[PDB]
RNA sequence: CUUUAAAUCCUUUAACGAGGAUCCAUUGGAGGGCAAGUCUGGUGCCAGCAGCCGCGGUAAUUCCAGCUCCAAUAGCGUAUA
């Protein structure tokens, strides 16, 4: 600290309360713009109807493409962008189908080689990407 | 061939083996006095670079 | 409103380090010496030990002639002395933080039996323990981490109902009995 | 080295805008535009001209989407050519490599 | 295999003069033969690799890269060291820092926490080393903490016997040579450190040097 | 039998009730961080794995399956404050 006089208070509490809303973390956690841009709504999964099937490309390190869904939610009426993880568990979704979109792990961040893609399905027509992977359930007829 | 990128090609085209018919692996206190008596008490004073459980080379 | 207590609480802490060599080293020499089932169970003796010497160390921060200190330090001290992990010779505020895990895992019930001299070895004591053959002070005991006094070390005998001290005879004896008779009949 | 024909998801297109960013235009044989992908093994090792013979992957979910897989030169596309497997309005306007 | 004293010292060790290295400490004379140490301290001297580190030098030809090696020695009732040495070849720089390792150990000292019973087990008091941008501080610790260290220094500070002791580190810990030196310079700093124990006036005992130089003329040249 | 407004649950107690004691314990991993195979077969910058470095180019310690091993254990993994 700067002011060691015995009668300054007010002055360190305010420069610390500049400095604190003078930041990253607490700048986004504090304003009700990041919370208000954020599609999810300060929830941590949502649901959505499956309009179209996309197949997003990789970063340059690396040569694949990635299999994506878009997702349109119910709660807000905003249009996502949500990666269907496993292999071939695409074949398991169909159009104007239900899912049960979540994070995809660095809390609004792209992670790996998949650009502008932050979400992630976990379930589809109201089972699990899992279990139908895991050949445990199956999709109901 | 077929396509380039189809979807499930590599798990669809996999080879497919059944699981053998094995005996019961023991759970709970037995396990842990197993991983302790093989681990303790069936070692050999050895010197060198010390042999992993799973070491096949 | 309804009456109810809500009052719980946990009585182990993890440790800090999920992957290491040398505790887990130590954990499992633990349990396979003392007999144990899970981590659990030495972790809740380490956090009863850490808050006992916790509880030791606040206190001897403490200055001398102060009258709750030497009263619920005398509490303390009657209270490890009594469990059976503390001498009278060693009757001290310091001497609290000098134990160890091996004198509060050598008051359970389980080692008890193994070094009383009625069980093979201290995997048949847990199982002798658990299928309710011992009793301590005519009160029979169906769980292992029974942790004993100094005053009722003496009275551990087996159970009045139980083959192995005198009584009525298990499944597996009649079964035979009664197959026997049967082919002698 | 080997005359490889189209398949179930592949067919042949002419390419009419060369791009960048590792991508081109090319005009397949059904009658529709796509935006075709150049291939891991297609950047670098062979060089993808306007205007040539090219082995083009069907995508089975989007229907504007591509990626080119081989490049025929001279004589193999002319060869192709003579089996049959394209409307004849389309030209080939001597596709080769130049002096 | 035999011994060839080069130095006075060392073949005054060799003579059965010096009892142990305790008056070698005392009037701070330098060891520079690393088995007079491993004449005093036999079997009692472990060790264990901290961490080959690999270097290159750039040239017209490629790299040219080295293996640096780091030991910790020391006996678990006192004296530790710590040694640094880089070759072409992994055992060679092993090797070479055992040898220098050995070649320079410095005693540690162990004070109380409160009351003066029993042996010694902690810090007595709180030391500070720095090397690089790290810095590294020993605090003492009432009996039966243990060492609340990252693993290098923990293992350094059991190695030094020491068994119980609070850290609190700063800087690029990272990098693990600048830890190792910076903690060993910490502990180092144990007997500069004056405290009220020792204010009564020293005397000065005679040097070996004095002392055994008759043994010495007869002895060698 | 006890409990209870009357039951149920716990405890007590007779008749039955385990040899591969099929009365069959799962959840995530096995390059580093971070405990644990330079194993076998298949695809071959494709499918995919990967919180971060990065792994796949026709000899993959990281993909897809079997064996073996590792961490916790009636519990384990994932997403958000």
């Amino acid at each position: 600290g700067k002011c060691r006089g015995l009668r300054t208070a007010r002055k360190l509490r305010s420069h610390r309360r500049d400095q604190k809303w003078h930041d990253k973390q607490y700048k986004k956690a504090h304003l009700g713009t990041a919370l208000k841009a954020n599609p999810f709504g300060g929830a941590s999964h949502a649901k959505g109807i499956v309009l179209e099937k996309v197949g997003v490309e990789a970063k340059q390190p690396n040569s694949a493409i990635r299999k994506c869904v878009r997702v349109q939610l119910i709660k807000n009426g905003k249009k996502i962008t949500a990666f269907v993880p496993n292999d071939g568990c695409l074949n398991f979704i169909e159009e104007n189908d239900e899912v049960l979109v979540a994070g995809f792990g660095r809390k609004g961040h792209a992670v790996g080689d998949i650009p502008g893609v932050r979400f992630k399905v976990v379930k589809v027509a109201n089972v699990s990407l899992l279990a139908l992977y895991k050949g445990k359930k199956e999709r109901p007829r | 061939h077929g396509s380039l990128a189809r979807v499930g090609k590599v798990r669809g085209q996999t080879l497919k083996v059944a699981k053998q018919e094995k005996k019961k692996k023991r759970t709970g206190r037995a396990k842990r006095r197993m991983q302790y008596n093989r681990r303790f008490v069936n070692v050999v004073p050895t010197f060198g670079k010390k042999k992993g459980p799973n070491a096949n080379s | 409103p309804v009456a109810r207590s809500w009052v719980c609480r946990k009585t182990y802490v993890t440790p800090r380090r999920p992957f290491e060599k040398s505790r887990l080293d130590q954990e499992l020499k633990l349990i396979g010496e003392y007999g144990l089932r899970n981590k659990r169970e030495v972790w809740r003796v380490k956090f009863t030990l850490a808050k006992i010497r916790k509880a030791a160390r606040e206190l001897l921060t403490l200055d001398e002639k102060d009258p709750r200190r030497l009263f619920e330090g005398n509490a303390l001290l009657r209270r490890l002395v009594r469990i059976g992990v503390l001498d009278e010779g060693k009757m001290k505020l310091d001497y609290i933080l000098g134990l160890k895990i091996e004198d509060f895992l050598e008051r359970r019930l389980q080692t008890q039996v193994f070094k009383l001299g009625l069980a093979k070895s201290i995997h048949h004591a847990r199982v002798l323990i658990r299928q309710r053959h011992i009793r301590v002070r005519k009160q029979v005991v169906n769980i292992p981490s029974f942790i004993v006094r100094l005053d009722s070390q003496k009275h551990i005998d087996f159970s009045l109902r139980s083959p192995y001290g005198g009584g009525r005879p298990g499944r597996v004896k009649r079964k035979n009995a009664k197959k026997g008779q049967g082919g002698a009949g | 080295r080997e005359l490889v024909f189209k398949e179930d998801g592949q067919e042949y297109a002419q390419v009419i805008k060369m791009l960048g960013n590792g991508r081109l235009e090319a005009m397949c044989f059904d009658g529709v535009k796509r935006l075709c992908h150049i291939r891991g093994k297609l950047r670098k090792k062979v060089w993808i001209n306007t205007s040539d013979i090219i082995l083009v992957g069907l995508r089975d979910y989007q229907d504007n989407k591509a990626d080119v897989i081989l490049k025929y030169n001279a004589d193999e596309a002319r060869s192709l050519k003579a089996y049959g497997e394209l409307p004849e309005h389309a030209k080939i306007n001597e596709t080769d490599t130049f002096g | 295999k035999e011994w060839l004293p080069v130095t006075k010292l060392g073949r005054l060790v060799k003579d059965m003069k010096i009892k142990s290295l305790e008056e070698i400490y005392l009037f701070s004379l330098p060891i520079k033969e690393s088995e007079i140490i491993d004449f005093f301290l036999g079997a009692s001297l472990k060790d264990e690799v901290l961490k080959i580190m690999p270097v290159q030098k750039q040239t017209r030809a490629g790299q040219r890269t080295r293996f640096k090696a780091f030991v910790a020695i020391g006996d678990y009732n006192g004296h530790v060291g710590l040694g640094v040495k880089c070759s072409k070849e992994v055992a060679t720089a092993i090797r070479g820092a055992i040898i220098l390792a050995k070649l320079s150990i410095v005693p540690v000292r162990r004070g109380y926490w409160g009351n003066k019973i029993g042996k010694p087990h902690t810090v007595p008091c709180k030391v500070t080393g720095r090397c690089g941008s790290v810095l590294v501080r020993l605090i003492p610790a009432p009996r039966g903490t243990g060492i609340v260290s990252a693993p290098v220094p923990k293992k350094l500070l059991m190695m030094a016997g020491i068994d119980d002791c609070y850290t609190s580190a700063r800087g690029c810990t990272a990098t693990l040579g600048n830890f190792a030196k910076a903690t060993f310079d910490a502990i180092s700093k144990t007997y500069s450190y004056l405290t009220p124990d020792l204010w009564k006036e020293t005397v000065f005992t005679k040097s070996p040097y004095q002392e055994f130089t008759d043994h010495l003329v007869k002895t060698h040249t």
